[PDB]
RNA sequence: UAUCUGGUUGAUCCUGCCAGUAGUCAUAUGCUUGUCUCAAAGAUUAAGCCAUGCAUGUCUAAGUAUAAGCAAUUUAUACAGUGAAACUGCGAAUGGCUCAUUAAAUCAGUUAUCGUUUAUUUGAUAGUUCCUUACAUGGUAUAACUGUGGUAAUUCUAGAGCUAAUACAUGCUUAAAAUCUCGACCCUUUGGAAGAGAUGUAUUUAUUAGAUAAAAAAUCAAUGUCUUCGGACUGAUGAUUCAUAAUAACUUUUCGAAUCGCAUGGCCUUGUGCUGGCGAUGGUUCAUUCAAAUUUCUGCCCUAUCAACUUUCGAUGGUAGGAUAGUGGCCUACCAUGGUUUCAACGGGUAACGGGGAAUAAGGGUUCGAUUCCGGAGAGGGAGCCUGAGAAACGGCUACCACAUCCAAGGAAGGCAGCAGGCGCGCAAAUUACCCAAUCCUAAUUCAGGGAGGUAGUGACAAUAAAUAACGAUACAGGGCGGGUCUUGUAAUUGGAAUGAGUACAAUGUAAAUACCUUAACGAGGAACAAUUGGAGGGCAAGUCUGGUGCCAGCAGCCGCGGUAAUUCCAGCUCCAAUAGCGUAUAUUAAAGUUGUUGCAGUUAAAAAGCUCGUAGUUGAACUUUGGGCCCGGUUGGCCGUUUCCAACGGGGCCUUUCCUUCUGGCUAACCUUGUGGCUCUUGGCGAACCAGGACUUUUACUUUGAAAAAAUUAGAGUGUUCAAAGCAGGCGUAUUGCUCGAAUAUAUUAGCAUGGAAUAAUAGAAUAGGACG
RNA sequence: ACCCACUCGGCACCUUACGAGAAAUCAAAGUCUUUGGGUUCUGGGGGGAGUAUGGUCGCAAGGCUGAAACUUAAAGGAAUUG
RNA sequence: GCCCGUCGCUAGUACCGAUUGAAUGGCUUAGUGAGGCCUCAGGAUCUGGGAGAAUUUGGACAAACUUGGUCAUUUAGAGGAACUAAAAGUCGUAACAAGGUUUCCGUAGGUGAACCUGCGGAAGGAUCAU
RNA sequence: CUCUUAAGGUAGCCAAAUGCCUCGUCAUCUAAUUAGUGACGCGCAUGAAUGGAUUAACGAGAUUCCCACUGUCCCUAUCUA
């Protein structure tokens, strides 16, 4: 239909970013950049919804052209800027630091973080191969190609990164019993760190995951994002880790915070 | 482009349009809570047939089935939380058999008569309205408020209404003048 | 939320339709209309035609300012502030509107690129540009402008005179190093050398590398490091010609910064020397992201009064090319004769855009979807094309057709299925108003722009809440147990209370208003602030009251009423139903088990071909591991208040002659292992638990579970919008500078994927053995 | 050839009714609201009308296929009484 | 009692039908062919072999016009021939009772009209019977 | 009903090359049609091997209309023998 569209509607947005729908008639749509605009979050409805620091759009705009926003390091003025899960948002006022972190119910959650946690990255690497000269690339989930990683990093892994500079020093690998992050279907939110991997050759690669509540689900390999070891991860999960509460679960302990 | 403002019905009507049995009987009703519309009635018999077949369907699963429970727990508490079941049918086979007058019975309009304070039931529904009684500071002016047994505890009058404590009134003030 | 009722007869039971009945996010029209909230609306007919106005423009410290521009200040005699015009750049391909075409198309779910384009965003990437020379920086040729002009007339422009660049057009540069090619001499051997050039990235071609199923040797042609001169001597994929690299060349030779802003500092051997900070624009190539384009599997409504269709003039395939961004009969040349079809091809129809969905509530279904979201198509009808990353664009151009405007008759211009408004069409649908405040969007960009969008008006589309009254005293009267004192209350004088409908200081509300919320002042007794709409023989609730009419007028969805006492018409009265609404027409769903899979009927009511054969289709007897034993630990509930004790209900693994493919190692978790309630514990010994490599696998249907899975809708949890329809909020303190829960769950079901089960129902297997193991 | 008994497959009749049906009647017209063995065909109120139209077969007469507009509250079946 | 058909009135519907009838859309032969694009030329000028306007060759794409054909959806018509409203009027008596010749089916011919007659059937007969 | 006959024209068909009236009436084709065609039929005086009706094919047959075509014509002019 001749070329890029560029507005939003209500309700073709992602659902995750909760949104009322009479709010008008559009959401901002996410800009080009390291996020896909289905899996990620702009800073205006960050700014305005999530964390309720500006009233309308308007001032939105007015925050981010002060240069007191910094999504990975950087001054990131676009008031639809793509920040996606794993993005670290320091804040130069309030000296605040969030890295972004689903929840278990699969939206972005605020999480606050330390300011040493706040300079480190990882990625699932989507891509290795050699390059030009030679010269081997990883490519990750985030939209990111780091020159001469070790031979030992395959795909599907996670790499810490320092984002004060580019490179990676550690590599967490994908094999059984390592600890994972579901970032897709809604199984979206749960974790943890093998059964194993089935391997459907032609597509589709499926991944088993045993929660450490003894609870198994699958999702597809596209969606597991290792994040390290048994119970010692990488970064800071956010409250409840993630343990997929039932709903009755979920209001018998709703009702257990009864008095007041 | 506009998002679609969802709407619904919130009432029945009874097919069979000349059951003088089922006519009479529903005036009676009406005449008794201090009704205007049958459709005050027709409405209440909704929810009603709704609740059952929610309710009655629940009681198809295999007993103690995951969501039976939750909602069927989810929904007799609904029904206490007004007062219309009764604390001794929490287990949900009661619930099947709510006769339409309980709903009745736990209006405002209604209670506002069963604690005194309405000479009559119209009295009552001619009060509510008139800037006279409420909650809290929350005036209500709808008589079909449902009062929940909770905040049935305090139900006088408001602070501005001149029957509980106000100033005179707006005809009595030159009535003495 | 599983219901019927009126009408065939003298009466009867049937079959059966008609009528009744209820709903409709279902249109219209009629009568009536007070408040809150909510808020659809020129789809249907004519994708018919359109006056006018508006709907796309855009500048940062940071490309271009000699405005004969405003402003003067201020280090600024090149520039500097501010900035019209104009260039340059970017956008104008989103948005918004409409449903015309479209029926294997679109669309949906599921795929594919190892089948391509990809502005932008984001992350990476550039010592090479010369030659057997401006780098302290190279060229005009133009807008704006000035000035002279034309024409009835337009976003018409001509002639002449200037001047800019991140426009146009050009054109230098940098270390080392190594490897290749030539090779003047010397000197004959085992042969080596001075130094001559070549070697950035991109393009085009050919050649090569890109290993890897377990191990080894011999030789011909070359010919590499070390002489102990016999001699010895590494990426990814399931998958590629992949990523990447090497060699010989090729190119009207791509890129390799002649750009801009804010600061200005080091460092002597004091050269206009050499240096150097932050960030902006660009720039190839790669990656990312926003995409696009094709594409796999499966699924469309009625039709046989459409049975054969497809190659004229591509129909189906092969080869080669051409064209494309790329695959492909996309196109061409040559060759072949294929391709679809009763399992409905092909054709026709459609008052046909597809879907998410809507209506109808026992279920199974039936019907609808122009229409807020996704996809597609179009801009009066076609076709063509410029620009560009992206268009076969139409608020772009060009041509034809149709329509059609202005004129000085020479010519020029127009495309509302954008907003509003107009004509027409019709049963059928609102203002030529306000704002960028919100929501978002675009630009050079915090600022500008946005009829996207929001505000009001119009607005019984639908949807929610629910005023038109409420308490008396009395008086004859009933009845409670003479009226007494308990009200049933029917009262034709009364009675003090209450209130918003309205009105209106005010604040609130709002971009500015308006309403609403709040609230002074006003504001109710019958003259009112006065509820309607239908109906009163039956179905069907409510009178064989009164007057009128006299088979007339009229009623009557249906059965039937009226021809002089009309239960039916026209009225008065009284009465019923629903009630700010109610009637009528049309469609549609329920009732309808009258479309029947569930679930009909066919002797005589409608309906078994006159008869048998018989292809398609549908269907199709039975019999192949049953039974027994050991174990493990799961989930309810019991007696106890989970160890163990009892029942019962499921999962797995064993051994019973018992593929579980299969090996070659890697793995072993498990034991036969080395007072048995109990478990740590290495030194012989479980397999299949699955890695990953090899080898090789009869085909299905069904059922389980699971992944993949847009929102809104629906079902539904939480939450007291004053209630409710809704909304996704909100709830707590220290209300002095914060605390905190949220924003569930369910749902897809046909097809595809994944997985567990082996009953049920198929297919296949050894009979001329051309069988099976070795 | 005839008699008797049984058994297969025939043409029928008889008595019953468990059962069925609106009934007359039916060993099927039964084993149906306790609705499913397999399969074919036709019917969906009455007229309009087996008419019109096309197709096709025939020498013809005609055969097969086979509508609609409109009209209408009945038409029909079996049994009862007259 | 019921009841059939021709015949006659009024009204409505649809059919057949000279007009080689009309109309609206979808394709489409043949013929003519705009335009932009690609291309052979061109060379007003304007310059260092390049540019480049008018013009022009040949192409693919292809609107469109003329005359046809085809499909689909409509539709005017003298007249003809049905049906209905429809119950009645005219003429008769066909059926219903052995309906006064029992009725009906197929076929054939004839008759104002219902109908009659021949050949073969059925009982739904007026006979479940020697 | 009536007079009357040997019998009283049936199936068919038509203003037909058969119709007086008559240039019949209606429709159709045309600007206009004593033409043509289709209908109508108390048909002066249609009609059954005096053969009736229908018919593909055939026609130097009579008739009407269309396309093409043309000096037939508007309206004539020129050339050759
Ligand atoms: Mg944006
Ligand atoms: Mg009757
Ligand atoms: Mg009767
Ligand atoms: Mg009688
Ligand atoms: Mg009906
Ligand atoms: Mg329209
Ligand atoms: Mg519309
Ligand atoms: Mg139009
Ligand atoms: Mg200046
Ligand atoms: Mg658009
Ligand atoms: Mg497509
Ligand atoms: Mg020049
Ligand atoms: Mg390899
Ligand atoms: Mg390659
Ligand atoms: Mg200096
Ligand atoms: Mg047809
Ligand atoms: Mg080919
Ligand atoms: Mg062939
Ligand atoms: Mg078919
Ligand atoms: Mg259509
Ligand atoms: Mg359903
Ligand atoms: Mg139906
Ligand atoms: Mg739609
Ligand atoms: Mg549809
Ligand atoms: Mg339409
Ligand atoms: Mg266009
Ligand atoms: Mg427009
Ligand atoms: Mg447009
Ligand atoms: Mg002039
Ligand atoms: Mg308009
Ligand atoms: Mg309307
Ligand atoms: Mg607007
Ligand atoms: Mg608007
Ligand atoms: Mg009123
Ligand atoms: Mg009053
Ligand atoms: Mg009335
Ligand atoms: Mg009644
Ligand atoms: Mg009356
Ligand atoms: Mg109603
Ligand atoms: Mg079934
Ligand atoms: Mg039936
Ligand atoms: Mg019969
Ligand atoms: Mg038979
Ligand atoms: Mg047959
Ligand atoms: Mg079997
Ligand atoms: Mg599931
Ligand atoms: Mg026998
Ligand atoms: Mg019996
Ligand atoms: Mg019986
Ligand atoms: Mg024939
Ligand atoms: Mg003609
Ligand atoms: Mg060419
Ligand atoms: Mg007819
Ligand atoms: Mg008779
Ligand atoms: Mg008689
Ligand atoms: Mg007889
Ligand atoms: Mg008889
Ligand atoms: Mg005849
Ligand atoms: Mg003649
Ligand atoms: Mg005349
Ligand atoms: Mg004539
Ligand atoms: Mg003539
Ligand atoms: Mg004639
Ligand atoms: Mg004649
Ligand atoms: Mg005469
Ligand atoms: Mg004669
Ligand atoms: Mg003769
Ligand atoms: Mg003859
Ligand atoms: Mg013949
Ligand atoms: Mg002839
Ligand atoms: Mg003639």
């Amino acid at each position: 239909a001749r070329g890029p569209k560029k507005h939003l509607k209500r309700l073709a947005a992602p659902h995750h970013w909760l949104l009322d729908k009479l709010s008008g008639c559009y959401a901002p749509r996410p800009s080009a950049g390291p996020h896909k605009l289905r899996e990620s979050l702009p800073l205006i409805v960050f700014l305005r919804n999530r964390l309720k620091y500006a009233l309308n759009g308007r001032e939105v705009k007015a925050i981010l052209m002060q240069r007191h926003v910094k999504v990975d390091g950087k001054v990131r003025t676009d008031t639809t800027y793509p920040a996606g899960f794993m993005d670290v948002i320091t804040l130069d006022a309030t000296n605040e630091n969030f890295r972004l972190v689903y929840d278990v119910k699969g939206r972005f959650a605020v999480h606050r973080i330390t300011d040493e946690e706040a300079s480190y990255k990882l990625g699932k690497v989507k891509k290795v191969q050699l390059g030009k000269k030679g010269v081997p690339y990883v490519v990750t989930h985030d939209g990111r190609t780091i020159r001469y990683p070790d031979p030992n990093i395959k795909v599907n892994d996670t790499v810490k990164i320092d984002l004060a500079s580019g490179k990676i020093t550690d590599f967490i690998k994908f094999d059984a019993g390592k600890l994972v992050y579901v970032t897709g279907g809604r199984n979206l939110g749960r974790i943890g760190t093998i059964v194993h991997k089935e391997r459907h050759d032609g597509g589709f690669d499926l991944v088993h995951i045993k929660d450490s509540l003894d609870n198994t689900f699958v999702t597809r390999l596209n969606n597991v994002f290792v994040i390290g070891e048994q119970g010692k991860p990488y970064i800071s999960l956010p409250k409840g880790k993630g343990i997929k509460l039932s709903i009755a679960e979920e209001r018998d302990r709703r009702r257990a915070q009864q008095g007041l | 482009p506009r998002a679609p403002r969802t709407y619904s019905k919130t009432y029945s009507t009874p097919k069979r349009p000349y059951e003088s049995s089922r006519l009479d009987a529903e005036l009676k009703l009406a005449g008794e809570f201090g009704l205007k519309n049958k459709k005050e009635i027709y409405r209440i018999s909704f929810q009603l047939s709704k609740i059952r077949r929610a309710a009655r369907d629940l009681l198809t699963r295999d007993e103690k089935d995951p969501k039976r429970l939750f909602e069927g727990n989810a929904l007799i508490r609904r029904l206490v939380r007004v007062g219309v079941l009764s604390e001794d049918k929490k287990k949900l086979d009661y619930v099947l058999a709510l006769k339409v007058e309980d709903f009745l019975e736990r209006r405002l309009q209604t209670q506002v008569y069963k604690l005194g304070l309405a000479k009559s039931v119209h009295h009552a529904r001619v009060l509510i309205t008139q800037r006279h009684i409420a909650v809290g500071k929350q005036i209500v002016n709808i008589p079909s408020f449902m009062v929940r047994l909770d905040s049935e505890k305090h139900i006088d009058f408001a602070p501005t209404s001149p029957f509980g404590g106000a100033r005179p009134g707006r005809v009595a003030r030159r009535n003495a003048a």
